[PDB]
Parts: C-alpha cells; sequence; structure tokens
C-alpha cells in the first residue's frame, strides 16, 4: 500500500477511524486490519489508474499519491453513508487519476530527491535501418 | 661534367631519385585525407583559398576525390 496507517489515523482524527473500523471488524472493538486492507484496496485502484504510463511497482514514490490514497481508503470506509465532502473529494481524486493516465498531469515527483517515476515507452516506432542519411559521410 | 640546364645555370647531375634521399622518407607517404566527405560550400571555398595561398595538398586530395566519386565527371 501507498499510505500506512498511521499517516490515515493522522490525517484523519483517528477517534473517528475508530469510529469507521469498530462496527467492521468481528469482535467489535476497534481494529487495524480493516483500515490496511482499505488502504490497500485504495491502492489498487490507484495503481490501476497509473500502470498506464508507468511501470507500476515504482521506483520512487510521488509524494502526493499518499495524499491520494489517503482520500480514497477514505472514502472505500464511508461506503455505508458518506458525507457530501467525501463524494466530492473522491470524485476530484477520481478525476485527477483520470488526468494523470490520460497524460493531462503528471503525478509528481518525490518530495527528497525531486526524482519522477518511470515507465515505458508510451510511443514506440521502427523503421528499417537507414541508407543514405546524413550521417553516412560517405559520398556527398 | 658541369651540364648546363635550359637557363644557363651549371650543376651537377645525380642518378639518384630526389624521393629516395633517406631525408623525405616521412614526407613522401602520406595517407590521403579523402575530404570530399560531407563537404560544406564554406569548405570547399577554405581549401580553395589554401590552395590559392600556396598549400596545394588538400586541393590535390579534392580534385582526387571529385575525380573518383562523380562518374558523370
Amino acid at each position: 500500500n501507498y499510505a500506512t496507517v498511521n499517516d490515515l489515523c493522522a490525517r484523519y482524527t483517528r477517534t473517528r477511524l475508530d469510529i469507521l473500523t469498530r462496527p467492521k471488524t468481528a469482535d467489535g472493538q476497534p481494529d487495524d486490519a480493516v483500515a490496511e486492507q482499505a488502504l490497500a484496496d485504495a491502492s489498487a485502484f490507484i495503481d490501476g489508474y497509473l500502470a498506464a504510463r508507468f511501470v507500476l511497482p515504482l521506483t520512487v514514490v510521488p509524494s502526493l499519491l499518499k495524499r491520494q490514497c489517503c482520500v480514497v481508503a477514505w472514502f472505500y470506509l464511508n461506503e455505508s453513508q458518506p458525507t457530501e465532502q467525501i463524494t466530492a473529494t473522491y470524485r476530484d481524486t477520481v478525476r485527477w487519476l483520470e488526468q494523470v493516465r490520460d497524460g493531462k498531469t503528471d503525478p509528481g515527483v518525490e518530495s527528497r530527491t525531486a526524482a519522477s517515476p518511470e515507465g515505458e515507452d508510451l510511443v514506440q516506432v521502427q523503421s528499417d535501418p537507414p541508407v543514405f542519411s546524413r550521417k553516412q559521410k560517405g559520398f556527398i | 661534367g658541369r651540364i648546363l640546364d635550359i637557363s644557363g645555370q651549371p650543376f651537377d647531375f645525380d642518378d639518384e631519385m630526389q624521393s629516395r634521399s633517406d631525408e623525405l622518407a616521412m614526407v613522401m607517404k602520406r595517407t590521403q585525407e579523402h575530404p570530399s566527405s560531407g563537404v560544406t560550400p564554406n569548405r570547399a571555398a577554405q581549401m580553395l583559398r589554401d590552395a590559392e595561398r600556396g598549400d596545394l595538398t588538400a586541393q590535390a586530395d579534392l580534385a582526387f576525390d571529385m575525380e573518383e566519386k562523380d562518374t558523370h565527371l
């Protein structure tokens, strides 16, 4: 997963996270595996939206992707009855992921070293070996 | 023995060839430049001007390449 539960419980108040999680567990006591599973599902969502033009086991993780995983995990964790703002922000992050997949916006870099994640060649052409090109310094 | 040339200057005639004088062994053996590879009119003018000033090497190599390359020529 892109973001750990210790970050989702920091961006979103831990008490509200416990309130959301405690029903979903089998026993009925605050649990941590539910949040990790939701974060894994959100990371899978982002991975699917990024694999279009990136090598998906990201060499360097864009620093905004932690936020983009936390928001989607929060929406996935409020599926029974979400606030209007939660839905609006989830639609905004889906729009951002669609723009990233299309090519309108790059995901960003790692804020530590400003390195952008690599990916496979979106465009690739092959032609026959070049003959009579200007690089052939013979003749002329 | 002091044979005079056409201009009437006496000298001594030697049977040894001038190139085979044991002093011009490293200047009579030159590997050709082939300057006609990627010629630009600026560079052709430069070699022509160098030949005009006196250094005829580049002009001669260029002429040789023109003779062997351009079939109609």
